DNA sequence: CACCACCACGCGGGCGGTAGCGTGCTTTTTTCGATCTTCC
DNA sequence: GGAAGATCGAAAAAAGCACGCTACCGCCCGCGTGGTGGTG
RNA sequence: UGGCGGUAGCGU
């Protein structure tokens, strides 16, 4: 395989053994998709805008005479660019028009006739935009709408495992969630009665429903219960004898039939008797008649002589009421067929207990619970029942709903409707009746596939339902005032509930979260991020123990590792690497299919429900090469649970090692070797990793970082191929092919690459080019090196010379000793930017503005700012420099922006903001010029291009004409178009090109002027605020004792001191090693991926190291081609094949000269590098085998007594800085109200002293110090003056007073009807 | 350090001493075995 | 009153919510509504209403949502009623009476000080500076560099050369007060003697981490700074650091050394058998480090040499026994930071993490505290010191993996497969199998453990003057685990041998275990059940 | 910070607390049912005197 | 210079609607209608 | 020999749910009427 | 010159 420009520049070792069948999907394609279906147009109705448009339209007003209706709906341009509304601050959002019908009817006839039909099309609003990196770009802030995962609508039964009545009785219950509208559960009591509930109200009969639902009593014991006929013969009642009925019963009655006694008196029914009995297929038997006063009668039974009823339904047999029965003469019984085990009366007991005997009476007690105070009427009762669950515009089980519903209820059809049945609800009773009975069984909660994720595009779509509905109401009820004939469809509807719907949806949501911008691997994990905290889900207090746990069906779709350590632990997961999603939202996993026994290449994806049927085999597990098992005994998962399998019974193969595990993790090498617990804190600290100035590559890696790099939008992607035209530290101009050539276009990719731009976590984006001029580019080879990026590979941290040994205390428990020379090289230095807004509004007395001088001030602060009163740009300053001088009239007092307190740095970036009509002033006349030289000159550039072109073309027209190239090449080039020629056709077609030209340059001027208009177009600001200036400081940051530093397998740690270049302990050769870590860690926290990492960089440093003396040498490039061919070659059955013949000899020496400081080794994070090949990579390196070099003591210089593990390591610096961590106070500002010293850090304010502090000093002796902190120096005003004037003076004495706090106590006390007073005597 | 989540027919003597009974009243069996009714 | 609900300014040109006033409005309004209505002799039905009204404003102003729904303010929440300021987590009593926030505090990451004695703790300047502001200023004013106390605010955040002299001299003996977040017990605040340092991290002792429950991996400390003589008296006399000694629960001691301290006492108090300078006599223990630090002999040599010991009579002095021990030279250079009541027998062996204590609690008893103290900071430095010394180390190679492991691991197949096959004949049902299947694991588990152990105590062989000797090992792993210093049985078995059965959260045990150390390569089996234990803990 | 205000009610209402707060110390004292209490103190009901 | 557009504004309160909204915790106290009991 | 006393099970209501710290955003009436100023 | 709410993270 060829690999890529931006590959061969550096190609990475690779250790897998395993060959890859499916390649790594595109990260981000979850929230893209989603989006795409929320917003693309759809002939069908089922998802996104045409789907609630068709949901809610047509709308009928009150009166059948006018209606509104929608026939297609588009989605205009946006008006400004993403990097634009970045900087502007401005949502970036499209206008959203629709065509609507307004049809008028006749008044006269309104059988079906139209007078008048108006179509028009009106704007409701602008839809946020998602750019192409999966992000929205909401008030010029960069947000992601992570997926949500819930519980899918459905029927779901339970029950408690003895959690209730305190017998350990199993409650069994069944709820019915729809998508919207109404909870209906069914319950079954301690008494085995079932119970009815309605949105968690008060529970009622079960049976009141049924009766609501126009069901009979007999109609209900038919449905649910089993039919017996007592039917009267001449004698002994004999019935019909179905031996299914006679299972595990007590026969106290003589079973004999046909002259043979098949069972006695006083005889328990085993399997003999009921195979006798079915083998002599019995059908009448002889019954004695107290039989019959056992049995509950069906129906009701009638006397025809007296026209009355003998028996009603459902209540319990008499010997008197079996007698008038039978004395009637109705010769034909009805009963039910009742058990104590198999077919409980559950239904009879609940008819028993129901009060209701009538429909109206149902309904009437159903109103009555629904809406308690209320009169109960008929018809408001028949409404309230139509409108609970039988009505499209309230009740709504969707697609994914039903077909949920019917699975759970074993029906073959999927496409039903949206709202409930008759059927469906006396199906779901009789299934918890079942589930009670023991055929059946309860389902899993937390099981993954009854768990549906919603993404951003079902969320904004159900939002947007939302403020249809509400926008249809007020159309409804403007569309009946009249006079319809003089009116548009612009003005029936109002775009402002739709806008506010979406407006609170993509900014005041709990799942538009702020986007984690700290490093690529930050945004991935964001975005591929599923939180079960959104609404209608869980709540982080009330979420419980067995939600949190890992089921086995997050297998290859949720990580098991990648989790938040804290009180959401569980509730917020990370989606796999190969995972997706279906169309009705459950998510599924990729499988290879194995058929006969050898494993195919082709791709099912399995969903969670239908895994469990199939056996799936491992991904670790050895094949032949042919597709066979090479053990007959396969590690396999039938049904969430392991065990081993015969060869011929797998079903399903693992795609991949990293298919358990999300982008984190697999992007810990050694995954294999470290506890499951430090893997977690890896993975989380992975991405608290700040960028430093300058990328290093990981020298071992897993290989996923490309793919990390690339599908993250921080770096530049060539779109089309070609050449680098112009590169430059700024921006990038390629010259495109002429295959991927488009008509009419000169050809040129322009990439405007972003520098220094502050990120959401304060920190600096910066990316740099990586081609030159004239190196050839190919469609997504990358061209610029984002941050924390390094060509193309994903670099978070440094590699970092370390040895594992303790020295003299300084790494006690977790702290790190760091070299000198790690500060010296500035290695861990970072930059952080920080954006202070000045902000210019319209007062009462007058408009304040921003000026050059201030009052009361020194020449001397002035000096930074302009003439205009903004800072210099690039001018250092420091905490109380004045960055922009605005003064507020009172003649004026002091408002202008200055430095916080301990925050320094150098301003690098002046936005200025000015609403429309007020004037600009010199500096944003300043900042709009150059952006209209930038466009300026990108546009000149294309004109250059297509002109030359044009120009070019002239020139070969007019040596075809008149062959005058040597007076041509001579002459002014206006001049080529000035001459005219003989009159021929080349005169015409010399008069067409004059003419495309001069239209090009006029279409060229149009587009320049176009784009300076949009570049001074004037963006509008709050109501109150006139002016806008945003001040951005970058400071650099150096790593010092406190900073908190971590590697990839969650030993984290705190730099503890400096150490001199000449105490930190050295080697043979004289090179002291760069951190030195506590072995101590290692026994504990079982991590030993560490050490085996460290193995491994030490022999990747090798490498480079022999790479660098070939280099150093001035060595022939036949010598550098065979090392680094046989260092390539090394390992054991590795996929990885790197043939150096074809590098054409002038790519070996680059691909030397990026190795130089060490060969890159990819380590998968299942299927790495076995401790052997190591070991023969560091005897490649002429390194010892062990690991383990001999050092000597930088101060003493004495050797030491052991052995030590020296290697190379890749070290992180989180977000975690001492300087951001440090505060003091002495006395500062205080509470206008409880008169306490504010809390944090921005304000000066002091720490708390809490209830668990008082209680300590308690326990102490300690009364004096308790009274200081409560009083003296919190409440007591006169207390801490007097405190503060004693020490001044010198002396230290207290004087306790009253604190405030309790004065304001008793205040609020006395605000009620409660007097409290403090007593002298 | 404490946790949260929710997860003989005869008498075996192991060292060497004496036997002593509390509020205990018995009586001899037919084989002579002590049974106590307590 | 107005003060107790402020009406602040927002800064443009609006102002705040203020509930109160809200309620206060609405019940302003009612009221007045009323009286206009009794006014103009209203007839019952109306008059009733607004009274119904007016009593309903009247009980959400006192309790919001007690009776009925809860009025709704422009943020679409409950307003703040007079109870709700009053009760709760948020109320009055339990966020500005029971706690509240106190001036001269500060706070800030906490570091190793390995040179800083008990009673000492590092404080960066710029900290120190901030806290003792005032008595910076009094001791300018009475020293008489400055004419007015404005004038020393400019000499002090300017910061001269003189500021530091200042800082120096009212530090010297003022006592800070060190607190973590969670203060679980007595011991979680403690004073200390501040020294002043260079940087922005809180320099702690590492021998109070135990007591403050403290590591070093992003904790933060907050500091307090006493400023009366009382609190001074206190901080110096209760709540310093050498006065805790015991644990006010159970009275066991609090000062253990934990993790270097513990391996390189060990690594010094250990014996070879044929080490560099053996079988000399020395003629006390100053010989022995002159030895040792010479390179002519070896700390683990075995060498008698001449020691005094002093021991306590009933007169209660001291008297002096001088005699010749066996020892070797690390357990005599040890000896030299013994006090003199304590015998010889407490450095004479290899000296653990409870032999340390037991010595430490000994020291205690017999000679009182302060000679503890100065024993413990001694111990200390002196086990950091040789931990250095020694190099110890971990490497891939140290977790020897036995091939016996491998023999029961296969063993156990068979075992399993024959058991497998049972069941399928049907002569043992599903329970029982399980059962056994469990049992023999557990035992396969034991036996690699039991192989694992024996090859690792053990494994150095070595040769004396004239042939072989099996002496324990030095293995830097088996070090560690005997020692005490970090870890035990369990994870350095996990780490060499079979990490055995695993759980699934409901809590039954899987028939499988994980029969792959963490030195070899765990399956993605493997892992994924681990990984349910580990959520579950 | 300490000067309060007070507000004259043209009709006596019930406070809350002395009598929502269970046990209603108004319908102890009064040896009544807290359900005639609120239906009274609402205007729901009528209570003779 | 009576008609439209801008800002006070006033009382109003749950809002928007031709109605509901609510839906994954545990423990203690009240209480209230229904049921069995027992003696005046 | 049927209504107070005692019980009692279910329904409702109230109370609670660790500490310290860091960073960010979103919001802090209303609305829709009428008095009054500008005006074709 | 403050409060409320939501989100994420750190140390336990
Ligand atoms: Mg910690």
């Amino acid at each position: 395989m060829v690999y890529s420009y931006t590959e061969k520049k550096r190609i990475r070792k690779d250790f897998g053994k395993r060959p890859q069948v499916l390649d790594v999907p595109y990260l981000l394609s979850i929230q893209l998709d989603s989006f795409q279906k929320f917003i693309e147009q759809d002939p069908e109705g089922q998802y996104g805008l045409e789907a609630a448009f068709r949901s809610v339209f047509p709308i009928q007003s009150y009166s059948g005479n006018s209606e509104l209706q929608y026939v297609s709906y588009r989605l205009g341009e946006p008006v400004f660019d993403v990097q634009e509304c970045q900087i502007r601050g401005v949502t970036y959002s499209a206008p959203l028009r629709v065509k609507l019908r307004l049809v008028i009817y006749e008044r006269e006839a309104p059988e079906g006739t139209v007078k008048d039909i108006k179509e028009q099309e009106v704007y409701m609003g602008e839809i946020p935009l998602m750019t192409d990196n999966g992000t929205f770009v909401i008030n010029g802030t960069e947000r992601v709408i992570v997926s949500q995962l819930h519980r899918s609508p459905g029927v779901f039964f339970d029950s408690d495992k003895g959690k209730t009545h305190s017998s350990g009785k199993v409650l069994y219950n069944a709820r019915i969630i729809p998508y919207r509208g109404s909870w209906l559960d069914f319950e079954f009591d301690p008494k085995d009665n079932l119970f009815v509930r309605i949105d968690r109200r008060r529970k009622l009969p079960a049976t009141i429903i049924l009766r609501a639902l126009n069901y009979t009593t007999e109609q209900i014991l038919d449905l649910f219960f089993e039919k017996v006929i007592f039917e009267i013969r001449d004698n002994k009642l004999q019935m019909e004898l179905v031996p299914e009925r006679l299972r595990g019963e007590t026969a106290s009655f003589d079973i004999e039939a046909n002259g043979k006694v098949y069972v006695e008196k006083g005889r328990r029914i085993t399997a003999r008797h009921i195979r006798q009995l079915e083998k002599d297929d019995v059908k009448l038997i002889e019954v004695p008649v107290e039989y019959i006063a056992g049995k509950v009668v069906a129906k009701d039974y009638i006397d025809e002589s007296t026209g009355e009823l003998i028996c009603a339904a459902n209540m319990e047999l008499s010997l008197d009421l079996l007698a008038k029965l039978s004395q009637s003469g109705h010769k034909r019984i009805e009963t039910l067929f009742t058990n104590d085990l198999d077919h409980g009366p559950y239904i009879s007991e609940t008819l028993r207990v129901d009060p209701t005997n009538d429909r109206l009476s149902a309904l009437v007690e159903i109103y009555r619970m629904m809406r308690p105070g209320e009169p109960p009427t008929r018809e408001a009762a028949e409404s309230l029942f139509e409108n609970l669950f039988f009505s499209e515009d309230r009740y709504d089980l969707s697609a994914v709903g039903r077909m949920k519903f019917n699975r759970s209820l074993l029906r073959e059809e999927i496409e039903g409707s949206g709202i409930l049945s008759k059927d469906d609800i006396i199906d779901v009773m009789k299934k918890l009746i079942d589930i009670r009975n023991g055929k059946g069984e309860v389902d899993d909660i937390d099981h993954l596939g009854n768990r549906r994720i919603r993404s951003v595009g079902e969320m904004a779509e159900n939002q947007f339902r939302v403020g249809l509905v509400r926008v249809e109401r007020a159309v409804k009820e403007r569309l009946s005032l009249g006079d319809l004939d003089t009116l548009m469809p612009q003005d029936m509807i109002n775009a402002k509930p739709i806008s506010a719907a979406v407006k609170e949806f993509f900014g005041s949501s709990q799942l538009s979260q702020f986007m984690d911008q700290n490093n690529p691997l930050s945004e991935i994990t964001h975005k591929r991020r599923i939180s079960a905290l959104g609404p209608g889900g869980l709540t982080r207090e009330r979420a419980g123990f067995e939600v949190r746990d890992v089921h086995p069906t997050h297998y290859g779709r949720v990580c098991p590792i990648e989790t938040p350590e804290g009180p959401n632990i569980g509730l917020i997961n990370s989606l796999s690497v190969y995972a997706q999603t279906n169309e009705y939202g459950f998510l599924e996993t990729p499988y290879r299919k194995v058929t006969d026994g050898v494993v195919t290449d082709e791709i099912h994806y399995l969903s969670a429900i239908e895994e469990g049927n199939y056996v799936i085999a491992q991904a670790n597990s050895n094949l032949d090469e042919e597709g066979h098992f090479v053990e007959d005994l396969v590690t396999c998962r039938s049904k969430g649970e392991s065990s081993l399998f015969s060869r011929d019974q797998v079903d399903y193969m693992d795609v991949s090692t990293q298919q358990v595990v999300s982008v984190g993790a697999s992007l810990i090498p050694f995954l294999e070797h470290d506890d499951a617990n430090r893997a977690l804190m890896g993975a989380n600290m992975q991405r608290q990793a700040v960028p430093t100035l300058r990328a290093d590559k990981p020298l071992v890696g897993t290989g996923m970082e490309r793919a990390v790099a690339v599908d993250s939008g921080v770096t530049a992607v060539a779109k089309r191929g070609g050449v680098v035209q112009y590169v430059d530290a700024s921006r990038i101009v390629i010259k495109v092919n002429e295959d991927e050539m488009y008509p009419g276009e000169a050809g040129i990719d322009i990439y405007n690459l972003t520098k220094y731009t502050r990120s959401n976590q304060n920190t600096c984006i910066n990316q740099m080019p990586c081609v030159s001029l004239g190196e050839p580019v190919e469609r997504g080879d990358v061209l610029a090196d984002g941050p924390s990026t390094d060509l193309g590979e994903l670099a978070l941290g440094q590699n970092m010379r370390v040895a594992f040994m303790p020295w003299n205390g300084y790494n006690f428990e977790d702290s790190i000793l760091v070299s000198e020379r790690v500060v010296q090289e500035d290695r861990f230095t970072t930059i952080h930017i920080q954006e202070l807004a000045c902000v210019s509004r319209d007062t009462k007395l007058g408009p304040e503005e921003i000026t050059a001088d201030i009052p009361n001030v020194g020449e001397a602060a002035l000096s930074k700012l302009d003439e205009s009163g903004i800072v210099y740009i690039g001018a250092e300053v420091t905490g109380g420099d004045i960055l922009v001088g605005k003064v507020t009239p009172k003649d004026v007092k002091d408002s202008s922006l200055r430095v916080p307190n301990g925050v320094s740095g150098t301003v690098i970036d002046v936005q200025v903001f000015t609403r429309d009509g007020v004037e600009k002033d010199k500096r944003a006349l300043e900042i709009e010029e150059m952006q209209l030289k930038q466009a300026k000159k990108d546009l000149s550039e294309e004109l250059q291009i297509l002109e030359a072109g044009l120009f070019s073309r002239i020139r070969a027209v007019l040596v075809a004409g008149g062959v005058e190239a040597e007076k041509l090449d001579k002459l002014p080039r206006d001049r080529w178009l000035e001459l005219g020629l003989t009159d021929e056709e080349k005169q015409n077609q010399l008069e067409q090109l004059a003419e495309q030209y001069d239209e090009l340059k006029h279409e060229f001027e149009k587009k320049l002027e176009a784009k300076r208009r949009k570049i001074t177009q004037g963006d509008d600001l709050a109501p109150g605020v006139l002016k806008i200036v945003k001040v951005y400081l970058a400071v650099k940051r150096r790593i010092q004792p406190g900073d908190k530093m971590a590697g990839r397998h969650g030993n984290k740690g705190v730099i503890s001191k400096i150490n001199p270049i000449e105490d930190m302990p050295y080697d043979e050769n004289g090179t002291p090693v760069d951190i030195v870590l506590n072995p101590l860690g290692v026994p504990s926290r079982m991590n030993i991926g560490q050490i085996l990492e460290t193995h491994l960089g030490m022999a990747a440093k090798g490498i480079g190291d022999k790479i660098n003396a070939m280099l150093k040498q001035q060595q022939e490039v036949a010598k550098l081609r065979e090392f680094i061919q046989r260092a390539y070659d090394l390992g054991a059955d590795v996929r990885q094949k790197v043939d150096l013949s074809t590098f054409s000899d002038e790519e070996v020496m680059r691909l030397a000269e990026n190795l130089r400081k060490g060969m890159p080794i990819a380590t998968p994070v299942f299927d790495g590098a076995k401790e052997a090949e190591i070991k023969e990579l560091l005897k490649l390196g002429d390194l010892p085998t062990s690991g383990q070099i001999r050092l000597y003591d930088g101060r003493t210089g004495e050797q030491f007594e052991r052995p030590v593990t020296v290697g190379y390591m890749y070290m992180l610096k989180l977000n975690h800085l001492v300087d951001d961590k440090m505060h003091a106070r002495s006395t500062g500002s205080y509470s206008l109200v409880t008169q306490q010293p504010l809390g944090g850090k921005a304000q000066f304010g002091g720490q708390r002293f809490g209830e668990m502090e008082v209680w300590a000093l308690e326990a102490y002796g300690a009364a004096y110090t308790l009274q200081e902190m409560l009083t003296v120096k919190s409440d007591d005003v006169n207390g801490r003056t007097k405190m503060y004037k004693n020490i001044v003076d010198g002396n230290h004495q207290m004087e306790p007073g009253m604190p405030e706090s309790f004065n304001v106590l008793l205040k609020e006390i006395r605000s009620l009807g409660i007097n409290i007073e403090l007593e002298d005597e | 350090q404490l946790t949260m989540r929710t997860f003989e027919s005869s008498i075996q003597v192991k060292n060497k001493g004496s036997i002593k009974l509390s509020n205990v009243k018995s009586v001899v069996n037919s084989s002579g075995k002590l049974v106590i009714t307590s | 009153p107005p003060d107790l609900r402020p009406l602040v300014p927002l800064d443009g040109g609006r102002f705040a919510t203020s509930d109160l006033n809200d309620l206060y409005r609405r019940v302003i309004n009612r009221n007045n509504r009323l009286k206009r209505l009794l006014d103009l002799a209203a007839p019952d039905i109306i008059v009733r209403n607004e009274k119904r009204m007016l009593q309903e404003a009247v009980d959400a102003l006192l309790d919001n949502g007690r009776r009925g729904r809860a009025i709704t303010g422009s943020n679409k929440r409950p307003l703040k009623s007079l109870a709700d300021m009053i009760k709760g987590k948020q109320g009055r009593f339990r966020q500005n009476l029971l706690g509240k926030r106190v001036d001269y505090s500060g706070r800030s990451v906490i570091t190793v000080g390995p040179y800083l004695r008990l009673h000492q703790c590092g404080l960066p300047k710029k900290m120190a500076l901030e806290l003792f502001k005032p008595f910076i200023y009094g001791k300018l004013e009475l020293r008489g560099l400055a004419t007015t106390i404005k004038a020393a605010k400019k000499m002090v955040e300017r910061e001269e050369a003189v500021v530091w002299d200042i800082l120096d001299e009212v530090i010297r003996e003022h006592p800070v007060l060190l607190n973590r977040a969670p203060t679980l017990h007595r011991l979680g605040i403690q004073a200390f003697e501040p020294v002043l340092i260079e940087g922005k991290a809180i320099q702690l002792h590492p021998l109070v981490c135990a007591a403050y429950n403290a590591d070093f991996d992003g904790d933060q400390m907050a500091v307090h700074v006493p400023l009366t003589l009382e609190a001074q008296l206190e901080a110096r006399a209760l709540m310093m650091s050498t006065n805790n000694i015991l644990s006010p629960a159970n009275g066991e001691p609090i000062i253990v050394p934990s993790q270097d301290v513990v391996l390189g006492l060990y690594y010094m108090t250990r014996d070879c058998v044929n080490a560099k300078g053996e079988g000399m006599v020395l003629t006390g223990p100053k010989e022995a480090e002159r030895l040792y630090r010479s390179g002519l002999a070896s700390l683990h040599a075995r060498v008698k040499v001449r020691i005094t010991e002093y021991e306590k009579d009933a007169n209660g002095e001291l008297v002096a026994k001088t005699s010749l021990k066996d020892t070797t030279v690390g357990r005599a250079i040890l000896w030299m930071i013994v006090p003199k009541g304590l015998p010889y027998s407490i450095v004479n062996q290899a000296l653990g993490k409870k032999a340390i204590s037991k010595m430490l609690n000994t020291c205690y008893r017999i000679l009182g505290l302060k000679p503890t103290v100065i024993f413990a900071d001694q111990i200390m430095y002196t086990g950091f010191a040789y931990a250095a010394r020694s190099g110890a180390s971990v490497g891939i190679d140290d977790m020897v993996i036995p091939e016996k492991k491998h023999e029961i691991i296969s063993e156990a197949e068979a075992e399993v497969a024959e058991i497998q096959e049972q069941f399928q004949s049907g002569l043992v049902t599903a329970g029982e199998r399980y059962n056994k299947v469990i049992d023999i694991w557990a035992a396969a588990n034991d036996r690699v453990s039991k192989a694992m152990m024996d090859n690792l105590q053990t494994e150095t062989v070595i040769n004396r003057d004239g042939q072989e000797e099996k002496q324990v090992s030095f293995n830097s792993i088996y070090m560690m685990a005997d020692s005490g210093a970090r870890g035990s049985a369990a994870q350095i078995r996990q780490l060499a041998g079979m990490r055995g059965l695993m759980a699934k959260p409901d809590g039954s045990i899987i028939e499988t275990p994980i029969t792959a150390n963490f030195r070899e390569g765990l399956n993605v089996l493997q892992y994924f059940i681990s990984t349910h234990g580990a959520r579950k803990g | 910070r300490e000067r309060m205000g007070h507000i004259e009610l043209a009709s006596p209402t019930a406070h809350i607390w002395f009598l929502k707060s269970l046990p209603s110390r108004i319908g102890l004292l009064l040896d009544m049912p807290l359900r005639d209490i609120e239906r009274v103190l609402y205007f729901e009901s009528y209570v003779v005197i």
